[PDB]
């Protein structure tokens, strides 16, 4: 299998650049078009980051900053899988996730909603992805979190994620949600995507046969990128 | 067949998973940076640095930026690149930083990465591909870094000369300076406005 | 009867200037809102052109530029006719069409397609509509044409069109596709029309009943332009 | 009642159909062009040119233009014309042409008009009706031409007089120069930023 | 795993070897049913072809009969699987093409319909399916062809296919639509297929991801071949 | 479950992608042929010949004809045979062929078959499964040729056997022939009508 | 106007020549298909009637025959337009009728049935259309006629009509029958009609608006023939 | 658009309003009979006879038989003939008439029509076009009939020679005899089996 390019960004998939309900955009967007290029092998390669630097904790939010006890709040397991558009597993990805604490309060400098800071709890993680595709870390499940877009604005509670794979086209960075939150429907930031199914996509959905007993629930969230096209005649990419 | 997962911003603390050391946060052993250049990497040694500007001139204080590039000899430290050649063995390729939060600089130790080869046999002019992301930008924004001193590689750059409106190639070219024998290429950035730069879809 | 004014041109049945999803058009369309005016001689009145001045294959695009044999594709007949919207006749309106060959390559110094580029084929023709409004015209079913929006943007098979008819408010330039081609749901600059009723009005249809056997296929296509009002009380225009 | 059949861009290759001799195609012996002066002709000849610019200020070198006016009295070639007077029987009234592809100039030879009836009793000062075709133009652009010597009838001129931003009635008076005994008038369109050119819904 | 015999052919799924509306059925078709017969290894085996003796152009229409350059016409890569009706893939089986040009000429001794001869297309290709059952061939997309039935019948635009594959008893000729083609429902000899699911079972469909950029665009296209049946009692085939 | 994609007329250009060189068409290098003799190969070697008719009587001028067939010894050069015998090595068992354009006649060069094993230990008569294919034929027809000498095989076959209306048994019977030395078998196919040869869903 | 062949008759339009629940046409229905053939002057081309030669009475069935006295039945008028396919009047045409008498007994040597012969009645008339299409002729509502096809076969009240207007290619019987008769749904020769639509193209409707008082009920029937293509480029005809 | 009124047979009765004098029916003065030749009419007479057996090899008795020719020059007595010659005056160009009850014999009285052109200058045989009308015929027959002793003409006539099967093509010529000084065509129709007649979907 000789690999072509990956295929074009679906530009309708995603919120455009400039979307007025979420106000920080309106200075922070090109106001021209972006210019798409042909892939040449500077968009279809990527770093390779190798597990042997990783702790035993990176993938684990509950005890990773846990110094005198364990962070308050609801225990959670999160897995999923993460595949390219055709389908395929992306192996050794690296995911890195950050989040708000069990007070929708993020141990940030800038940060200064009164919701209380935990001592026993940091808000980042990583893990590379397996062979499979598959991935799993385990945290405590954040607060929604309010700031100030329009005063009373409030974000459903969410975990950030991002992904560095094989391609630097696939290159992504997004933010899940957990199934039924409220919140869902009134978020700017989620509305500044165009469709009810892309929008869906950034659900995570409760996954009861495998909570563990009198310990953790579990949720389920795939994360689908870019996927190269394989060539069979010509191969321009060089 | 899937479609990709929806892009969201990184929101104003981005820092806290992919530079959790300026959030304050010691929680690994290893933290990626912006320092690409080990003890044994080959090539010249240089310094890339600019702020990034909003539409009203300012500068953002919470971006964060990666850039990822070829070795001195033009190869990918990536199992990707068909070339057939050994790439330098300490270069992991890619790096990230974040503004300063008083000032909005920011910077990355690296080396000057060799030509590329382009598509149907073209040769593209050195660059470093760079990417953005911040509060209020819904996707990351791609843009490329060319350099002042390789002039002749640059007029001959197919994705340079695949931009129609000559007049912005110019957004994408940084400046080559001497601060005390160190080899610095300022890049400013701006995402609207006059001078905007070039960003692209890939 | 006193023709009074043309009657206003409905905006929303048109695609906006500003258009993002079509990307040359963010720096080529006004920031300022158009002035409206009130029509006076000048944008009731146009040109006059006499078929005396055109050639017997004007409107033969299978054999007006065929040199050493005929162009290689599908044979068409296009026919339809050209009315007003209150539905009258529009006669002796000059209409000119353009097109790319079988390949999707256009006969154009800026085109450098691969699609392969047939001798025997132009690409261009014109007619003048007869005093029932109608129009026909025979070539070569054009190939979708693949461009730069985003990297991989295919438009569907289509005909450019222009029409200079009886007042310079009736300009007029748009393009028609092929019942069934699937590409009409993705084409951005077809998507600039805003409803789903209008796009589907620029939609050739086949006209099955007109094919001629062992030749040529047949499609209707229907244009409408702008309409004079009658006048019977004070008359302003001058 | 039916509705009008929606606009879509020219396309980069409009020149195939409106101006194959541009294109390179020599399919018709009689091509429409930019030169409305017949022989017999009457009325002071003149030479319409300028460039269209984008909103980064450069020229489009793929737009095409047409001109619609009436004869040296104010007469329009058209059965549409109810003054009830004799039009100059050697003039078509309306031209086309495209920008150079190298330099975004175009022109046009044509005659000064007279004044035509305006609205009520009205007298519009001298003008053309110009439109502009081209990729990136979803509908064709209307505009006017007035003239920088016609100052008394332009002052008084109905439609200048209904733009009630008057410093962009300006955008709208071409200017009057003498090359070699030759009356040129050069009139640049702007389509977006400053000093853009008044656009009419006609 | 022992094997058994092909499961039945579902003569429900297939045209009547009789139909009237395509005329030349009417003499060719025999007056008899089938004498149906209990499968011995006559009908279950099938001959072996070596990928060696394939040349290199063999599944590219565009350029194996190139001789002054490209062929016109719209650039066009075919692709899907060959599986058998249990779902397993059908490897190294031999597939077989031919197509009318652009124009819906046929490059054939008997064709003398007026529609252009292209002097760089011929029209045939052959591949073998990988062990996936995957195939892949390139060409020109071909026009429409009229034909003499009634006097003004039109096929819909299709390319003629054959597989040979491990049993005799899977012996197989078909043909294959574009997805959106008008023609499809008038076509009295897909209308020979008596269900509509069959119908539709050959149309490929427009597979957008798969389009190559400033090139081609691309059509999937599964095909199913009847399947064996293991044996886990008596096995009388022998 | 899936089901089988349907079956659909060759048509009358069939020739165009199965026999290219009868269509005059040279792009091949190696064309598969109605020629299933090597050097090497073992057996008696025969010709089998004639014509195919439809229901007037006349010959189809347009018909395509493949055979498949055992080797000598009665093993099919297949993977999927079971005999664990040794198949001749020199022999694909397959052909094609088209009739003659102007007359109809059909032929192959091939060899006489062994004998291979019926279902339950029974033992077939020599034979060659031959399908037909044609304009005005929407799916392949199936049939087996027998021949004339193996009278005392052929009364213990199987499949003959199987065909309850015993006077349409002698339609898949070919009669042997010698002209000039060369063993030739001839055998007529009649689509429809009087004599219509026995055709199977296999 | 220069004209070229009539369209192409749809077959799927017509019942077809083999139906075997119409007995009589198993040994009356060609066993070969049709032969189609490209048209001629032959075809396009038939004769022409002068209405100089018709009688007064010649559309009018109440009295062309009557004797002694009026027909016994329900007095009806009949009228309606003839036009081709393409919407254009069918101007001059020669349009036959006959049918039964008010009991469904024929005036023929042939029918024996018992239903009641109406000496004042014979069953015949003829008309031309005039420059609009239109025909109109009045008669008595003729009864249903019992048959022998199964034994108790019965055909719902008709008319039998013939047609020779401007082509041989047009010439056409058939028959109407009147709205609401029940036995519309049983009629087995009605029923070789393939399609609905096409069985409800036969039916006559009542026409209120135009019954005469105390006189005569209407019926309104358009009929529709094939049409003639109009040819702009190449002319084959001859 | 409209779909054609669909067809259905005229059953055993259409004498009563095709040939009522046939069916004793004396209701109008001009009626519409099988003899096209008028005292000044042009060309050679010629009688046309024959019988139109069904499947089982009888003669339908009840068939109706209409006929449509050109004059003794290939001229058609119709407004849409277009080749500008001048047609015989004395000449309609059709007849009809019923097979007799008892015999099922017809006849018409007419004559033999000149060669008419055929499609892109080719030149048709002389040949009579007959339409077939019966109960149990659910939409009428087209057929034609051509003349033996025009053997040459017969072997170039584009639509004989459009007939693939040249065995049926002989069905359509009539064999010319000579009774008493009388030149009579006998054309016999078989609408189904052995030697069916050739019929034409015009
Ligand atoms: O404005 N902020 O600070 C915000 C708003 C939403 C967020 O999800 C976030 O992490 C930060
Ligand atoms: O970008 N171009 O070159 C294009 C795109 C679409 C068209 O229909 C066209 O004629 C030209
Ligand atoms: O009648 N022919 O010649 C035909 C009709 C349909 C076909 O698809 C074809 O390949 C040939
Ligand atoms: O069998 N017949 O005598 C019939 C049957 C139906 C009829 O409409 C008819 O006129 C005669
Ligand atoms: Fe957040
Ligand atoms: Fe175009
Ligand atoms: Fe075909
Ligand atoms: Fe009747």
């Amino acid at each position: 299998i000789i690999w072509g390019a990956y295929a074009q960004r679906n530009t309708e998939d995603h919120p455009p650049a400039y979307a007025p309900g979420y106000k920080t955009s309106v200075l922070r967007s090109p106001k021209n078009a972006l210019i798409s290029i042909a892939e040449t092998l500077s968009e279809v390669t990527a770093p390779h980051f190798s597990a042997d630097k990783f702790g035993p904790k990176d993938n684990d939010l509950i005890l990773n900053y846990a110094k005198d006890g364990l962070p308050i709040g609801e225990r959670v397991i999160v897995h999923g899988y993460v595949r390219d558009q055709f389908g395929r597993p992306v192996k050794n990805a690296l995911v890195e996730v950050w989040q708000a604490n069990a007070s929708g309060r993020y141990r940030h400098p800038n940060d200064q909603y009164i919701g209380a800071m935990d001592p026993n709890f940091g808000g980042c993680g990583r893990m590379l992805t397996d062979d499979n595709g598959y991935y799993v870390f385990r945290t405590i499940k954040p607060g929604p979190y309010p700031w100030r877009n329009r005063i009373n604005e409030w974000s459903p509670a969410h975990i950030h994620f991002s992904l560095i794979a094989d391609g630097w086209a696939q290159r992504l960075i997004s933010q899940f949600y957990f199934e039924g939150d409220t919140l869902i429907d009134s978020c700017p930031i989620l509305k500044t995507i165009p469709s009810e199914q892309q929008r869906r996509a950034l659900i995570a959905l409760e996954d009861k046969s495998n909570f563990i007993e009198a310990d953790s629930r579990c949720y389920r969230f795939d994360i689908t990128l870019r996927g190269r096209r394989a060539t069979y005649f010509e191969n321009d990419l060089t | 067949e899937l479609k990709e997962t929806p892009s969201q911003t990184g929101g104003p603390y981005v820092h806290i998973g992919l530079l959790p050391k300026q959030a304050n946060i010691e929680v690994f052993e290893h933290n990626l940076d912006n320092n690409l250049v080990q003890d044994n990497t080959q090539g010249q040694r240089i310094r890339l640095e600019g702020q990034v500007f909003d539409g009203l001139g300012l500068p953002l204080r919470d971006v964060l930026i990666e850039i990822w590039q070829a070795d001195t000899n033009g190869v990918y430290p990536s199992q990707a690149d068909t070339q057939g050649k050994q790439v330098d063995p300490n270069f992991l390729g890619w790096g990230r930083t974040g503004a300063d939060f008083g000032t909005g600089f920011w910077s990355f130790n690296t080396i000057k990465p060799g030509a590329v080869p382009g598509r149907k046999g073209s040769t593209q002019a050195p660059h470093i591909s760079l990417i953005i992301f911040a509060r209020g930008i819904n996707i990351g924004l791609h843009t490329r870094v060319y350099f002042d001193d390789e002039a002749e590689a640059n007029a001959k750059d197919p994705v340079l000369n695949s931009i129609e409106w000559a007049t912005r190639r110019q957004t994408l070219v940084a400046k080559r300076e001497e601060r005390d024998g160190e080899v610095v290429y300022r890049f400013d950035i701006r995402i609207q406005g006059e001078n905007e730069t070039v960003f692209f879809d890939i």
